[PDB]
Parts: structure tokens; C-alpha cells; sequence
């Protein structure tokens, strides 16, 4: 379902307080530790020394209830960035203190304000109070969207509102946020809620907020429509955010009191509940997606190692994919055989890389649908799976399919062959070395013969996301170069994220490659404009293929395939995140490296600004042959 | 004798009627309940002793401020966020309760009512400023001028449609309620720090005072070159005119002092009888040299001021 929680700012009675809203349905309550207006004085004399408690004691609720149920709330008079150096002085100490208090408390969140521009030395305390001792609090930034000067109204005969377009009056409030967390460098124990107002931005800006650590957003009972019956409802437009915050599962906070008394409180849940039940529901791809979001994996390099079993299970769980695979096969069996030749001719295929042997399933399907007739040969150098292929031979194939065991660039064919069916391509078409694997294994093929695949292509197009940056920095190692985790691949599931352009094609191959001195290096200059100002945090890929001259598979966005699950994008992180100007373009350099030994990729931003190479040589990430 | 065994520690406000009465506004800042009460002496100088109090209730929530309003009754800013009234029975024993509604969505920081007798204002911290119609128990107007938190209002003793306004965002604003654009800044010849408290002049009805965060205080003529002294070794956050012919201004603040000034802005009293913040202040109408004090160190004092 939806976590909420409520927010007050009087508590009589923590007891009775907690238990009304738990009544209510909220999962937890927001409130201060001190009473907010007892403004306590530190240094001066006497005030200093006043006697008594200075708050109630935690001896009131258990444990339980202290780091589960309470959020903590910064009282509303300190401010460590005023310019009277007295007050400067007693605000970092109520600050030290009361965020002192709450991790003695054990409370797992603590809400700070930010409402200008110069947050320099909350910054300032904040950080020392992460780095010092131990803790797990997590700390929430409240931010409107919004700055409340430009939502006051006209009623100053002196002192007219901005009745012009200010673009940039639209970006306070992301770069009050950008400049706070540059400034705590982006520790992950620093996160944000928005504050939702009655007038919302454009469609921009809405999306910049997307690819932030957005853990919770608060809905005021300000901005609820009556409807014809009495209700609190929304409108269209507040509708559509909410249903895009339904996805990244942030908590909803409810403040402000209760502009429909005569309807109960509890409604505003009520409704929230009604909208969250009438999402559409998810699909197969997403289902199978669940739990993986923004979770880092390497690539798989199967060449080098063998893989084991469930790998191959998984592998197998994605029928979309076989059935373009058999289509492709049949439409090119009828293509090359006509019915007058049908019984005195059979063809010969192989499978190259046949694994576990779904595809000399779908192989043998084609075939009978076609009509013709047949030879298999099957190849795998995995020796784990050559051991289930045996079986299968064995078993039920027959003497229809030769299983060989072997590296296909070493072995020598008895026999030239038509066609050549495999599956190599990974998320990034050409990183699994399927050019080189075919290239090898081409001189088998008969001259009038097809590769299916016959075509590959990848794509690329630029990204942010703080969060998978920071999520890349956690990934280091001892007795490793420190950097060297930016530098290397990962196989991602990327769903908190902004994407800064359209697609564009990177690298292409194909098959059979009839050139002398083909040539498998590449170089290749791409450039995207942007209509954003966002940091570029890295590159994502995708890639499309062709496996016969009407089918194809692809997950590129915009074509992806009805159904197919088992791939996830390509993510190529850069060390230092980039400012980038709105009419500017971003300008990226790769290159496709290989040796006798390895392959690798290198690649730089040379446009706003400079970056450095990343990944020279091979030295933090390679492929091995 | 129909009020509870025990004030709370803290107090926060005191006003004096034409009677001699006085009425004080208490509540718990810390400690295991986080509410107030509402006092009444015929006694000043009983006070605060519970045993001596003619009359006194416990409210749900703690009391930012209150004020009188004709005789009978006590408007109150609540901490609930809520506006609400109680009023004097015909035996000035038991103080009943009218109405209690919740228009604002932040504690009410302040409340005060205009020389008409039928209207009142409120601040809060949520920058919304309000217009009530205490006959009806209604709200007539919002107005968002400010874009923080309100710290203080004040009505005007010479017209009903006018009262004056600040906040954090270090505005002052001049409001009229007939107007169409009913606020106008008053702007500063002085800007820089944030005000702190706002009194109007008891006679002249286009002169007014402020006092800022550092401990200084100001004089301006609404029609336009200022006059202002230093008092202070921090906010003042409070001012209150003498009832005489030739006024004399008491300031507090939060170093815990209090001081008397001339119209000049020239000190002529000074005292240090509190242990902590002071309050609030009051002046006694049937004695002209008697300024009563009122603050969190939990004494009431009586001070003789060499007028
Ligand atoms: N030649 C072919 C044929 C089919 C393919 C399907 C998809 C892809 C892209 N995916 C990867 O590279 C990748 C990385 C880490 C992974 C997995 C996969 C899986 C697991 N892990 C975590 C570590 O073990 C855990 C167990 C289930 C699967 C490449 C293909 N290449
Ligand atoms: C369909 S999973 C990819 C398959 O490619 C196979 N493969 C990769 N490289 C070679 C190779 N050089 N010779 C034979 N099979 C290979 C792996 O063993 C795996 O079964």
C-alpha cells in the first residue's frame, strides 16, 4: 500500500497524540523534541544557567516505538546563517544539541528546512555531526518547488510582484538543493522531500527532480478541491505527479489542519488510498524487474568463464525471443529451398554457442514448419553444458544432431554450411566478442551462405542520476586504484534517473564480413544537445538487432520489444559530474581497443569541458579472448 | 477554588483593566504536559500565587499570547493553531468557554484588535495574515504578504481599518482595509537587521515605533530621516507606552533587562530583577509610576519607576 505519516507542530500529550493518529491509519508522526518556542541561550549569562529539564523525557514510549513511529523536526528559530554573529553562535549549538538528542533517541529520520540560498554553515554543523561518533539517521531536506516570495500575492500598492518571465526564477529552489548537497558531498545519509503548493512548474522541472533522492513529498490540506459531495480531491494536474511519485515509493506526509472538519481528517488518506488503486497495473517486464531498481551487477564475459547452470535457467525464461529466433529461421529455410527441390535437398545449420539447447529446439520447430530438411550441428565449449547436450542427443534428438565439443575459432568443420545460427549478442551488442567469435568461425560457411544475426547495432545517450552516482563511489576495493570503479561497465536496471537526450547509434557490425583486413577497432563521435540545465552524471547504452530481413529485436526505448525481459541497459559512469548550460551540446569520444589478447573500451567528454580518459589501455576493465 | 492546584512554570503575558484587575497567561514549555492556563488577581501583588486567584482555567494547548477584549472577554492565540474566546461570568468567577476554531495551519505568534471593538487580527508562522469578525466568529479575509513567518501586528488606536505588520522577510507593511491594494511598505532608513516588535504612538496617529533584532530601537514618522538610540545587548522583542500626557516607552529584551525611555530615547530607568526572559510588561492605570513585569523565571514584579 501508501506509507504515510502526519505532521504536527503541538503535542500536548505524546500518548494520546500517538494513539489518535495511529487511529487515523497514519503509519508515523513528524514532530519537534523541544517545544518550539522555548528558545534556550548558551554562553550569555544568566540565561544560560536556567534550571530544569529541557525537554520530556524518553522514558514516556518504548524502544519500539521511538525508532519506528517518530520523525524529528529542527525548531523553527535557529538559524546558523543569520548575520548577527550572537544568534550564529546559539544556533549552532541548538543545533549540535538537538540533533544530539535525536540520535540518542535512536529516531531513523530528522527533518531540516532550507528557504534561501546561503545554507553554508548548516552545512557546516551537518557535516560534523554526520562524521562524528556513530550513527544511522537519516537526514531529510525540506524544499518547496517553489520559493514562497514569488507565491505571495499583489496587494502592495508599493511593491508589484514579477509580472515577467524571470526563466531562471523557476530554478531557485533545485539549486538551493545542488548547492547543499555539492557542499555535504553527497553523503548518503542526505536525502530530500518536496513540498507540494497549488501551482506546479512546467512539465520541466518536474523532471529535473527525478534521478534525486526523493524519499518523501508533503502534501499541504491547502491544496485539495471540494468536490459536488463535500470531498477533499485533486486536480488533473496534481494527479499525474502523484501517480509518477507512486513509482519511486516515496512516503506522503499530510500538514496543515483541517479545512474539512465536518468530513473526518482520515478522508485525505482515504482519497490518496482510492488514487493509488486505480494505477494501471504493471507489466511483465516490470514484474520481473521487481527488487532490481538502480542495483548494480558486472557483465557477464561467458568466452572466459563458464557459466553455471541457473544462469543458463534465466536465460531461458524469455519465449519472445525464441519465437523471433524460429521465425527467422524459417522464413530463410523457405527462402533458399523451393518445394520442387524439398525432398532431395537438405540444408546444413549450426549453433554456435548452443549452450543448454534451446535454440536446437526452436531449430528443429522451424524446420518442421517449413517443411525441410535438415542437419544439425551443435557447438559449445562449455564443457558443464556439454554434458545436458549429451542427453539430449541421446534421448530424443537422434542422430539429427551432432553435438561437438569445442572452441568454434579452433575447430575444423567436417562439412561447409549454409547457416549459421548464434547467440552472442550482450547488453552492448559487441561486448561479449561475438564479432571476433564469428569472424573465426566464417570460414566454415558456405560462400551463397547467411549469418543470423546478420546485423547489430548499439546505441548511446547521455544520463543523470545522483543516486547512481553515488551508488557507483560506494563500489571500491582494497589493493585496487581508488578511481577504478568509474572506469569499468555495469549492468543496470536504471529506473531513478533523467535522460538528457535522444538516442544515437555508436557502434555497428555484421556478418559474413566478405572485407580483406576487416578490421574490428572503432572510433566513433557522437554529440547531443540539451534543453536542460542538468549534470551529466554518465553514459547509458541499449542496442538493436536484425536477425533476419524483417525481424528484429531491440531495447532501445522508443522500439523495445513487446515483452522481452531478460536484458537490462549498459551504464558507463564518468569521474566527475559536468554542468551543462541549456543551448549547449555534449560532445562524447569512444573507442573500440584490442591486442592479441584483449579487447577493451576508452572513453572521454570532450565538449562543454574536458574530461579524462577513462579507461586507457584496458587497465581497470578488459574482456578477455 | 474551581482552578487547578498548579500554574505552570513559565509565564508568558500580563494585562491590566481599567479596574486595577490583571490577568496573566501561563503555560509548560518542557516537562511530560505541553500546555497552558488563563489567571485572574484582583490582587496584584498576590500574584502569582494560585491561593490568591479570583478565577483561572486550564486550556488544551499552550498560549502564545492574549488580549482583552471590552470587559469580559479574552481573546487567545493558541499554539493549536487555533483563534479562540473565552469570556467573564456575572461573578467574575468562572471563565467560560465561546468558541474555538482553527483557521491558521501554524502556531498564531500573535493577536491584537482594532478600536472598533468588533475586529481583530492574527499572525502566525505560516505567513498568512487573518481578519476576524469577533461578532460572528468568522474570518473575513486572508492576505499573503509576507513570505515569512510573522512576528508582529498591532492595531492602530485611531482607526479601525488600520493596522501595521512585519515578519522575517524584513518587510514592514501599512495596511488599510479599504483599500484595493490594502498593504503599503513603509521601506527603512535603516535596513539591514529584522525588526522585532511593533507599538504605535498612543497619541499621535501617524507616529510609531520599532525595536530590530540588535537591541535598537526607532522612532519614525510615517509620512517619511529617523530618530533611534541603542539599548540593548540583544533582540528587544517587545514595546509598551505609558498611559500619560507626555508617554514614556518601556523596552524589554532578551538579555533580560528592563529599561525605561524618555520620548528622546534617553534612558531613565534601568532594572535587573529577572533570572531569565522577560516577557512581557504592563502599566498599572490607577498608578502611573507602577510598571508590573512578567517572565519565565516565574516572579512578578512590581517596579517604581522615578517618573
Ligand atoms: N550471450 C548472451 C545470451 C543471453 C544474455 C542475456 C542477458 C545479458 C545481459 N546480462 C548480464 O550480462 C548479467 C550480469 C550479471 C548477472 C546476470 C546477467 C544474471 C545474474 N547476475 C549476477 C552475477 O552472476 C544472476 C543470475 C541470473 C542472471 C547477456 C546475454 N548474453
Ligand atoms: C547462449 S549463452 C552463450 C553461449 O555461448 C557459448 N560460447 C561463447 N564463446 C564460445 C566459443 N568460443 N565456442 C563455443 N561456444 C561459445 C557459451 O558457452 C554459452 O553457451
Amino acid at each position: 500500500r501508501v506509507s504515510s505519516g502526519r505532521d504536527l507542530n503541538c503535542v500536548p500529550e505524546i500518548a494520546d497524540t500517538l494513539g489518535a493518529v495511529a487511529k487515523q491509519g497514519f503509519d508515523f508522526l513528524c514532530m519537534p523534541v523541544f517545544h518550539p518556542r522555548f528558545k534556550r541561550e548558551f554562553i550569555q549569562e544568566p540565561a544560560k544557567n536556567r534550571p530544569g529539564p529541557q525537554t520530556r523525557s524518553d522514558l514516556l514510549l518504548s524502544g519500539r516505538d521511538w525508532n519506528t513511529l517518530i520523525v524529528g523536526k529542527l525548531s523553527p528559530w535557529i538559524r546558523p546563517d543569520s548575520k548577527v554573529e550572537k544568534i550564529r553562535r546559539n544556533s549552532e549549538a541548538a543545533m549540535l544539541q538537538e540533533l544530539n538528542f535525536g540520535a540518542y533517541l535512536g529516531l531513523p529520520a530528522f527533518l531540516l528546512p532550507l528557504n534561501q540560498e546561503d545554507n553554508t554553515n548548516l552545512a557546516r554543523v551537518l557535516t560534523n555531526h554526520i562524521h562524528t561518533g556513530h550513527h544511522s539517521s537519516m537526514f531529510w531536506m525540506r524544499v518547496p518547488l517553489v520559493a514562497p516570495e514569488d507565491l505571495r500575492d499583489d496587494i502592495i500598492e508599493n511593491a508589484p510582484t514579477t509580472h515577467t518571465e524571470e526563466y531562471s526564477g523557476e530554478e531557485k529552489t533545485w539549486m538551493w538543493w545542488h548547492n547543499f548537497r555539492t557542499l555535504c558531498d553527497y553523503s548518503k545519509r542526505i536525502a530530500v522531500a518536496l513540498e507540494i503548493g497549488a501551482d506546479l512548474p512546467s512539465n520541466h522541472v518536474i523532471d529535473r527532480w527525478l534521478g534525486e533522492p526523493i524519499k518523501a513529498a508533503i502534501l499541504p490540506t491547502s491544496i485539495f478541491l471540494t468536490n459536488k459531495k463535500g470531498f477533499p480531491v485533486l486536480s488533473k494536474m496534481h494527479q499525474r505527479l502523484i501517480f509518477r511519485l507512486l513509482k519511486l515509493e516515496v512516503q506522503f506526509i499530510i500538514t496543515g489542519t483541517n479545512h474539512h472538519s465536518e468530513k473526518e481528517f482520515c478522508s485525505y488518506l482515504q482519497y490518496l488510498e482510492y488514487l493509488s488503486q486505480n494505477r494501471p497495473p504493471p507489466n511483465a517486464y516490470e514484474l520481473f524487474a521487481k527488487g532490481y531498481e538502480d542495483y548494480l551487477q558486472s557483465p557477464l564475459q561467458p568466452l572466459m568463464d563458464n557459466l553455471e547452470s541457473q544462469t543458463y535457467e534465466v536465460f531461458e525464461k524469455d519465449p519472445i525471443k525464441y519465437s523471433q529466433y524460429q521465425q527467422a529461421i524459417y522464413k530463410c529455410l523457405l527462402d533458399r529451398v523451393p518445394e520442387e527441390e524439398k525432398d532431395t535437398n537438405v540444408q546444413v545449420l549450426m549453433v554456435l554457442g548452443a549452450g543448454r539447447g534451446p535454440l536446437v529446439n526452436a531449430s528443429l520447430r522451424a524446420a518442421k514448419q517449413a517443411d525441410r530438411r535438415i542437419k544439425l550441428y551443435a557447438v559449445e565449449k562449455n564443457p558443464n553444458a556439454v554434458v545436458t547436450l549429451e542427453n539430449w542427443q541421446f534421448e530424443e534428438w537422434g542422430s539429427q544432431v551432432t553435438v561437438v565439443s569445442s572452441d568454434m575459432r579452433e575447430w575444423v568443420a567436417p562439412e561447409k554450411a549454409d547457416i549459421i545460427v548464434s547467440e552472442l549478442l550482450g547488453s552492448f551488442a559487441d561486448n561479449e566478442l561475438s564479432p571476433e567469435c564469428l569472424d573465426g568461425a566464417q570460414h566454415f560457411l558456405k560462400d551463397d551462405g547467411v549469418s543470423i544475426p546478420g546485423e547489430y547495432t548499439s546505441f548511446l545517450a547521455p544520463i543523470s542520476s545522483s543516486k547512481l552516482y553515488n551508488e557507483v563511489r560506494a563500489c571500491r576495493e582494497k589493493d585496487r586504484d581508488p578511481e577504478a570503479q568509474f572506469e569499468m561497465p555495469y549492468v543496470v536496471r536504471l529506473h531513478n534517473f533523467h535522460q538528457l537526450s535522444a538516442p544515437q547509434p555508436c557502434f555497428t557490425f555484421s556478418h559474413p564480413n566478405r572485407d580483406p583486413m576487416i578490421d574490428n577497432n572503432r572510433y566513433c563521435t557522437l554529440e547531443f544537445p540539451v534543453e536542460v540545465n542538468t549534470v551529466l552524471h554518465g553514459f547509458a547504452g541499449y542496442f538493436e538487432t536484425v536477425l533476419y530481413q524483417d525481424i528484429t529485436l531491440s531495447i532501445r526505448p522508443e522500439t523495445h520489444s513487446p515483452g522481452m525481459f531478460s536484458w537490462f541497459p549498459i551504464l558507463f559512469p564518468i569521474k566527475q559530474p559536468i554542468t551543462v548550460r541549456e543551448g549547449q551540446t555534449i560532445c562524447v569520444r569512444f573507442w573500440r581497443c584490442s591486442n592479441s589478447k584483449k579487447v577493451w573500451y576508452e572513453w572521454a567528454v570532450t565538449a562543454p569541458v574536458c574530461s579524462a580518459i577513462h579507461n586507457p589501455t584496458g587497465r581497470s576493465y578488459t574482456i578477455g579472448l | 477554588p474551581n482552578a487547578p492546584a498548579c500554574m505552570e512554570r513559565q509565564l508568558e503575558a500580563a494585562r491590566y483593566r481599567s479596574d486595577g484587575a490583571l490577568l496573566l497567561g501561563a503555560s509548560s514549555l518542557s516537562g511530560r504536559c505541553w500546555a497552558g492556563s488563563l489567571w485572574l488577581f484582583k490582587d496584584p501583588c498576590a500574584a502569582p500565587n494560585e491561593g490568591f486567584c479570583s478565577a483561572g482555567v486550564q486550556t488544551e494547548a499552550g498560549v502564545a499570547d492574549l488580549t482583552w477584549v471590552g470587559e469580559r472577554g479574552i481573546l487567545v492565540a493558541s499554539d493549536s493553531g487555533a483563534v479562540e474566546l473565552w469570556e467573564l461570568d456575572e461573578n467574575e468567577t468562572l471563565i467560560v468557554s465561546k468558541f474555538c476554531k482553527y483557521e491558521h495551519d501554524d502556531i498564531v505568534s500573535t493577536v491584537s484588535v482594532l478600536s472598533s471593538g468588533t475586529q481583530a487580527v492574527s499572525g502566525s508562522k505560516d505567513i498568512c495574515i487573518k481578519v476576524w469578525d469577533l461578532a460572528q466568529q468568522v474570518v473575513l479575509s486572508s492576505y499573503r504578504a509576507h513570505a515569512a513567518q510573522v512576528t508582529c501586528v498591532a492595531a492602530s488606536p485611531h482607526k479601525d481599518s488600520v493596522f501595521l505588520s512585519c515578519s522575517e522577510d524584513n518587510r514592514i507593511l501599512l495596511w488599510d482595509t479599504r483599500c484595493p491594494k490594502p498593504a503599503s511598505q513603509i521601506g527603512c532608513s535603516a535596513p539591514g537587521y529584522l525588526p522585532t516588535s511593533l507599538a504605535w504612538h498612543p497619541q499621535q496617529s501617524e507616529v510609531f515605533v520599532f525595536g530590530d533584532e540588535n537591541g535598537t530601537v526607532s522612532l519614525v514618522d510615517t509620512k517619511s530621516c529617523v530618530l533611534s538610540s541603542a539599548v540593548h545587548s540583544q533582540c528587544v522583542t517587545g514595546l509598551v507606552f505609558s498611559p500619560h500626557s507626555v508617554p514614556f516607552l518601556a523596552s524589554l529584551s532578551e538579555d533580560c533587562s528592563l529599561a525605561v525611555l524618555d520620548s528622546s530615547l534617553s534612558e531613565l530607568f534601568r532594572s535587573q530583577a529577572h533570572r531569565d526572559f522577560v516577557r512581557d510588561a504592563t502599566w498599572s492605570p490607577l498608578n502611573h509610576s507602577l510598571l508590573t513585569t512578567v517572565g519565565w523565571d516565574h516572579q512578578v514584579v512590581h517596579h517604581v519607576v522615578p517618573t
